């Protein structure tokens, strides 16, 4: 029961309230790829040791001559970490007099405002974490502003690998490119163990997935099948799996021993420019599809995990030299009952210890 | 038309109409299974399609459905009959713009092939 | 037609993030409202009490933190004055600038006067 | 919401969030009524149809008139519901009462299937429908795009069934047990007031109901 | 005859592995019934309807 | 790659409806033991012989 | 060689789904029969007859 329009003396009804929460994506965060590695200091080091092998050259017996092998190579690297701080304040003049949306004549309290502010802060930090994880998956950790914090390829002295699927050409060998991507991980892992290249994640965008599932070779291959998989993929829901941040079921496609998942995650920064999670810095031709292939968790084993995220303490008066945390929230009151201050801190870095395994994928031809 | 000369159906029908425009006529409704490869992405044709010199084909229905369609969208007919009805259209003065084969799945006995026609 | 739009809420005075809190009003000035001029939260005011126009951003004086309605001589809290933060403080980057107003110039003037702007998210 | 930017730890800089926006909206509603009367002149001396010499009863006439009133209101309520599902809530007389698209300041979405084009992309349009369902709904919860009633008429249904992309795919689909959609009856579920089973088609995980 | 000869009707059953399709394309098609002169009336199934000659 | 791509082999296998046919074409392949770096090795079956990559 | 790859015979054996067609389309054609040199001699079944190379 609130004042009607046009007249302050007659009444109308206020049925309810509709809200438009922004879309948020958390696929990479929910994947569980980046194991948590709490940290005490502000920087962490790492030792890199490797050796090489060669073939013996035949040497004659009577002239007693031999061969030798080069010694090992040991290096060391260091990592800085990003600090995120976000401040929010509550004041009496945004509570006094202001009316609670969706209600006729009841007033906003401090509790609802505080709850909504904290929820927005936590959501912002979650989407920032997801964007950082995706950037680390790309192999280069670029901040939303654009500043470089850790270039994994130069740090480990490796070169990025990209594969051109050439989905436009009807005669393209999809099997050949899939096999190349599959064998690249096995060849460049160099962990000393036995690698299974079929255990990888291939995350592509909308255009790449559309061009892949509509290729004449793939469709003609799956149409001439009498298996339930082909029936589902051709005439059926292409949305198995999922539980994405927005959609309940992500698009995925089985062609070889690998799967292609379509990820639509995108965010905006303060400047207004959008940040598509599945993208290549530089490419924007609109008609080319891009993707990112990274090793599965169960490929190198749990003993050799390559996806870790660090956390170090905030610079507060009593948190020094302690284990890091996902997020710190602090309550500070303004003097003279003038309001309440909020601060949120998070000091993290996602990184990959084997950046060579992060393989890029494109839909155009080289 | 020599066997497996064209790497797909789209480039096969591009010079099948051109041959018909040049006065060459074909008839393979009796040995249809021996000349059509399965799947439209396979090299065309499976075996060499011989020419004929006694092409006298008068269908029982109006082959040009509209002025710009060989069949009503969704019409299914024998694959060998599609080529005859297409040949009937070029003979009578209709030109072929695009042959509809993008999403088709079957080539053997019955196929849902269509063509977009034009004057001259 | 089938679409009465009742209207939209005016911006709230939440741009204040930190100010030098004093027994009196530190970094807070009172302006006699300019006749037939409507003030809102975030507009930049001159010394006399008028909005900063193009070409004169060097004399920006304060940021209005009240919602003054010109048609009934009053504000949103029923106070018959216009209040803006002029001395040292920090505010959210939500500024209402007139046509042709250079944001960098007024930002530099306010920074020289002691006001800092925190980059607010979208 | 936006993306946080990295900040130097020692400098103690920070970020901030913009406030929200609030709007208000009003709706008028439509009022209609019907009047009927019973007089002891339609029950006096008139025989009950289908009987030889049986008079009609006041209770019978009362029940008949009440049932007719209730069913008239039911059918007009069904018509109004269907009108509301189309966005514009207009009367049978054609007077507009509520235009939701202008009211909420949104733009009507329309998917042009192009069923008359044999090389059209049905999957692309269905995916566009799902994407519009998922992205545009800003509820803030996890949403499923394949939870839509696609109610169509006989023309759209007939043109969609025999499209080369769908019909060829289902014909090539051997041993699917869903041969019924090609050979068997399509009256495979549902019921409106007058028809026992309504046409429905399964393709791409969505159901088209005529 | 014209109905069973139609290309759509024939194609709907040619590419089907149901025994009904086998019986209606190749088999007798004189399923059952007796009109008094012939031992079995010929019927056709194309959905919920049955065509009886 | 060129052997498994070849239209003759692909089309000869694209008709067979048997788990082997479903496995060679649009399948995992990679059916074999290790060589030292990969868990399984590409193996193609055709004509009674096995092509090992 | 000319007989086993003839389009009529090849497409008659491709369309049918029996272990025999799979055996003599994609599988080994050696079947049985010694030669004094060959351990198994090529055999092909099309009609009631069998062709031996």
């Amino acid at each position: 029961l609130t004042n009607s329009e046009k007249s302050r003396f007659f009444l109308a009804d206020l049925t309810g309230e509709v809200q438009s929460i922004p879309n948020t994506y958390g696929y990479i965060s929910g994947l569980g790829l980046f194991r948590s590695a709490p940290q005490t200091q502000t920087t962490f080091l790492m030792d890199l040791t490797d050796w090489d092998i060669s073939l013996l050259d035949a040497v004659d017996r009577t002239s007693r001559k031999a061969e030798t092998s080069a010694p090992e190579r040991v290096r060391q690297i260091s990592f800085p970490m990003m600090y995120f701080k976000e401040v929010e304040s509550i004041t009496p003049d945004e509570i006094q007099g202001v009316r609670q949306p969706g209600t006729a004549n009841e007033l906003t309290t401090e509790a609802v405002v505080r709850a909504k502010k904290l929820m927005k802060i936590r959501t912002k930090f979650d989407i920032t974490r997801e964007f950082l994880f995706m950037q680390a998956l790309k192999g280069k950790v670029i901040d939303a502003n654009g500043v470089l914090y850790a270039d994994l390829y130069k740090q480990f002295d490796v070169t990025k690998k990209t594969i051109y699927f050439d989905l436009d050409n009807p005669n393209s060998d999809i099997d050949a490119h899939i096999e190349d991507l599959r064998m690249h991980m096995e060849d460049e892992a160099k962990t000393g163990t036995v690698i299974n290249g079929e255990e990888i994640h291939i995350v592509v965008d909308r255009t790449f997935f559309s061009k892949l599932i509509k290729h004449p070779k793939i469709r003609d291959a799956y149409l001439a099948q009498q298996t339930p998989l082909a029936w589902q993929q051709i005439t059926g829901s292409l949305r198995t799996g999922g539980t994405d941040g927005v959609q309940a079921h992500m698009n995925r496609f089985y062609y070889g021993g690998v799967v292609f998942v379509q990820y639509n995650g995108k965010f905006k920064d303060k400047r207004g420019k959008t940040h598509t999670l599945v993208s290549i810095d530089g490419v924007s031709d609109t008609n080319v599809g891009v993707g990112h292939a990274f090793p599965n968790v169960a490929m190198l084993g749990e003993a050799n995990n390559i996806f870790e995220v660090a956390y170090a303490p905030c610079p507060k008066m009593g948190y020094a030299n302690t284990l890091g945390q996902e997020l710190y929230v602090f309550e500070y009151e303004k003097d003279r009952d003038e309001g309440i201050d909020f601060e949120a801190h998070s000091y993290m870095l996602p990184y990959c210890t084997r950046p060579q395994l992060l393989v890029d994928v494109r839909s155009d031809a080289e | 038309i020599k066997a497996k000369t064209y790497p797909d159906f789209k480039e096969f029908v591009k010079d099948f109409v051109a041959n018909v425009k040049a006065g060459k006529r074909y008839d393979f409704r009796k040995y249809q299974e021996a000349v059509l490869p399965l799947t439209y992405s396979s090299p065309w044709p499976e075996s060499d399609i011989p020419e004929v010199t006694d092409f006298n084909y008068t269908p029982d229905y109006t082959v040009p459905f509209s002025e710009e369609l060989l069949y009503s969208v969704g019409a299914q007919m024998r694959t060998a009959d599609f080529f005859m009805d297409l040949q009937y259209a070029i003979i009578n003065g209709k030109d072929v713009d695009t042959v509809y084969c993008e999403w088709l799945a079957r080539v053997k006995p019955f196929s849902m092939l269509n063509a977009k026609l034009k004057d001259s | 037609q089938g679409f009465t739009k009742l209207g939209e809420r005016e911006p709230l005075n939440d741009i204040i993030l930190w100010e030098e809190i004093t027994p009196t009003g530190h970094s807070r000035k009172e302006y006699a409202p300019v006749a037939s001029t409507e003030y809102r939260v975030g507009e930049v005011l001159k010394a006399d009490g008028s909005k900063v126009a193009a070409g004169q951003e060097a004399q920006a004086d304060s940021v209005c933190i009240v919602n003054f309605y010109a048609d009934l001589q009053l504000s949103y809290h029923g106070q018959l004055k216009v209040v803006g933060i002029y001395r040292d403080a920090e505010l959210k980057d939500l500024l209402k600038l007139e046509s042709g107003v250079d944001a960098a110039a007024v930002k530099s003037a306010l920074k020289a006067k002691g006001i800092d702007f925190v980059p607010t998210g979208l």
